[PDB]
Order: C-alpha cells, then structure tokens, then sequence
C-alpha cells in the first residue's frame, strides 16, 4: 500500500535536483 | 517580593472566582456575565451583567501631599471590524471606572488608543494615552495580550507598555484625587453588541512605581512552564493553528502543488478600501496540529510531531536523516515510519526575554543529545532550463544551532515561529 514511499521519491528528486 | 510592596489590591482567580489577595481585604463582586478561567483571565462583554464590582477597604492610607500611586494589568483588545472603522475610530467606552464625589480615575478605550484620566476635587481633568497602529502588516498589540502600567506622582501620569515608558503628561496642576471610591470594571459607552475585552492581573499600588520596578513584574508575570501562541495564550497539543514565521512576517506556508515541500509564498493583505486600516492574512497556508509524542499545554522541552491537514487526512513534517548541505528542504507527508527520516521535534524557547516565538528542534532520538537542526525558512536555487529564479522552502537548517546561542538571542531570527488559532478578536473577511 502506503505511496508513502512513491512521495518519497518524488522528494528526493526534489532535492537531488 | 519587590513586586509586592505598596500593593493595596491584587484580584487573583480563585475557585470560579476573583478575590483581592492584597491582605487588605476588599470584598469583589463579579456578576454571572463576566468569564473566567483558570489562567487568570476574565472578560467583560456587553452584557449589562457582564461586571465586576470591587468595595475597597477605607482603612487604606493613600499620599495626602499628591497622587502617588499606580495601576497595572494585562489586556487584550480585540482587532476593529472592517464594516465598522468609523464607529471603532470615535466611539469611547469606559472599561474601569473609580468614582467618588465626581472625582476619582478611569481607563477608557477609543479604538486603538487606552486612555487614562484623572479627575480631582475641583473637577479639573488630565488625561494620558497608548496608541497602536492600526496600519502595519503585523501589529505587536491588536488581539494580542500586553501589559499596561499607570504610575502617577506629584508631576506627571505615565502609561508604560511591556515595561516600556510610552506616554507621560503633566499634572502637576491637579489637586486631590479621590481614589478609593468603588471600582467598577464594565463596559461603557456606545459601544458595539459584540464589543468584549480580556483582562488579566490587576493590580492597584499606594506608590510611583520604578521603570525598573516595571520592568521586573512584566517579566514576572510573563513567566510560564508553557509555550504561548500568537494571542499570548497558551499553546495546545490537538489544536488547528496557522504557521507565523518572526523573520519573515509576510510569509506563510503552502504545500507545493504535486511536491512534497512546503514552499512559501507572501500573505495578502486587506483589500477593501480604507485608507485608516492595514493589516496582512493571518488565517492562510497549512492547518498544523501538534501531537504529543508517547488537549494538553505542550511545554517548553516537550517532544512533538508536528502535523498538518492535507485534504481529508493528516500528515507529518519530517527531516531526511542525510541531507549533506547545511540546510534542506522538509518533507511533507502521510503519517508512516521510515528509516531514512527524522519526525521528532523538540519545542524549545531559546529567548531569555518574554516572547511568543517558539523553536522546533528536530532529534535523531529523544535520548540521544544529537542536534540535527532546526526548522525555519531557506532560499532554494530553482535553476530551470531557461535561467535561474529562486524561491524560499520551509527547511531544516544547522546554521541557526549556533546562532541561538548568541545573547541577547536574536528575535529576527528564522528559527522563530509562532502558532495562530482562529480567534474572535481578530476578523479578517474578504
């Protein structure tokens, strides 16, 4: 379940980026 | 006890009521229209039953020579509805008054001026007044609580705010001043159905008191084991409040669109157009809701999650445990556990002197003494495919570690935040 971790990326790109 | 010398009256809760703890006596009468609670604040409304009556003892001696006494309290005057300026703007009401044989003293309200006045035997009249601006995009005074202090000697009245000399004027020219008449706190004047004011602390002294004598209670009374909100109430856990950052007031919180950062944007101010009022949004970004970690106070070294309302559930504010840089941007996301994020906040209070702004200090563990940074707002470089343009992040930074150690600590400082709960003293209709 849990797109928490789907958000997760989207962070790190985010920030690595 | 230097803030107890010379005090001939001094109203204190006390089982669902007030009662003057001077050692004097005075018998008080508080009518079932007036609200109290147990943080000392009571309130006066419109209601013709919304009074308090206090018979002082007579026994009390006062300065035969001239007037040598002071007044002080705590208050908060709700904000001026827009709808009704002009009525706000001249209309005066009595909110105290000790009157005896037409003579004697009272604190009255015009708008955003408190005013004091003085009536001796003869009838001749002086009068002393703090105005705050009504025009700024953030006032220190408007719905928030602040403390007053009168002092009167053979010279001069003086209205002190916050410890801090505002106003003086000369009465060298009144005579004798009845002051030991009923006091009777209450609402008068034409004044609005929804006109109410809080008060806290009063306290009346037979003697001038010292600046430094001021200074010292302001800081007495400031002192609590809580943290406060924006208002100066106490800060709750479970309880919705909007994000006030002190080192960029015009700034507020926003979840990024398809990101999860919190970005920031700049407040909105009053539209409508009156060229006597200004003032910026209060009530706009994130809803935040701070859980206690393991409706409560939430006190100064409390270990917290800070959560925020993001359409129909709530979400947590974390830290990567390895950003490399000396800041980084939070994340903003579901409640869950993970291994590579921080979602312990310790609240702190670094000020030394009285404030509102609090800190968040995110840990690795609530043990482990380890400092990962504190949360404030950073300038993040959004480099683009066409050029560069900027924008500020809600972050985590390790700068301001160091920073708030340095005294007097830096109340610009954007680690300082504050918490504002919907109040209704302070209306802001678009």
């Amino acid at each position: 379940e849990d797109m928490f971790a789907k958000l997760k990326d989207k962070f790190f790109n985010e920030i690595n980026k | 006890s230097e803030i107890l010398n010379n005090i001939i009256l001094n109203l204190r809760y006390k089982d669902n009521n007030l009662i003057d703890l001077s050692g004097y006596g005075a018998k008080v009468e508080v009518y079932d229209g007036v609200e109290l609670n147990d943080k000392n604040q009571f309130k006066l409304t419109s209601s013709a039953n919304s009074k308090i009556r206090v018979t002082q003892n007579q026994n009390i001696i006062f300065n035969s020579v001239f007037l040598d006494f002071s007044v002080s309290f705590w208050i908060r005057i709700p904000k001026y509805k827009n709808d009704g300026i002009q009525n706000y703007i001249h209309n005066e009401y009595t909110i105290i008054n000790c009157m005896k044989n037409n003579s004697g003293w009272k604190i009255s309200i015009r708008g955003n001026r408190i005013i004091w006045t003085l009536i001796d035997i003869n009838g001749k009249t002086k009068s002393v007044f703090f105005e705050y601006n009504i025009r700024e995009d953030i006032s220190e005074y408007i719905n928030r609580w602040f403390f007053v202090t009168i002092t009167n000697n053979l010279n001069n009245a003086k209205i002190y705010i916050n410890g801090k000399l505002e106003s003086n004027t000369d009465i060298k020219d009144i005579r004798e001043v009845i002051a030991n008449g009923e006091i009777i706190f209450k609402l008068d004047g034409d004044i609005d159905r929804t006109q109410f004011i809080w008060m806290k602390y009063f306290s009346i002294f037979n003697t001038e008191l010292s600046q430094s004598n001021i200074e010292e209670r302001y800081k007495i009374q400031s002192y609590s084991e809580y943290l406060k909100d924006f208002w100066g109430n106490p800060l709750m856990y479970n309880k919705e409040y909007y994000m006030f950052n002190a080192g960029n007031k015009n700034s507020y919180i926003k979840l990024k669109k398809d990101s999860p950062v919190g970005e920031i944007l700049t407040r909105s101010k009053y539209n409508q157009n009156s060229k006597y009022i200004n003032y910026r949004d209060l009530y706009i970004g994130e809803k935040f809701i701070i859980r206690r970690k393991s409706d409560d106070i939430v006190r100064k070294e409390d270990y917290i999650y800070l959560d925020f309302f993001n359409l129909n559930q709530e979400w947590r504010v974390y830290t990567y445990k390895y950003f490399k840089k000396e800041e980084e941007k939070l994340f903003l996301a579901p409640i869950s556990d993970s291994d590579e994020f921080y979602n312990t906040i310790q609240i702190k209070e670094y000020d030394e002197q009285p404030t509102y702004s609090c800190q968040l200090l995110f840990k690795k563990d609530e043990e482990s003494t380890d400092e990962i940074g504190l949360i404030g707002i950073h300038r993040f470089y959004e480099s683009g495919i066409v050029f560069e343009e900027y924008k500020d992040y809600f972050c985590i930074s390790k700068w301001y570690l160091k920073e708030v150690k340095r005294k007097p600590y830096n109340l610009k400082l954007g680690c300082n935040w504050q918490f504002i709960p919907k109040d209704e003293g302070w209306t802001e209709p678009p």
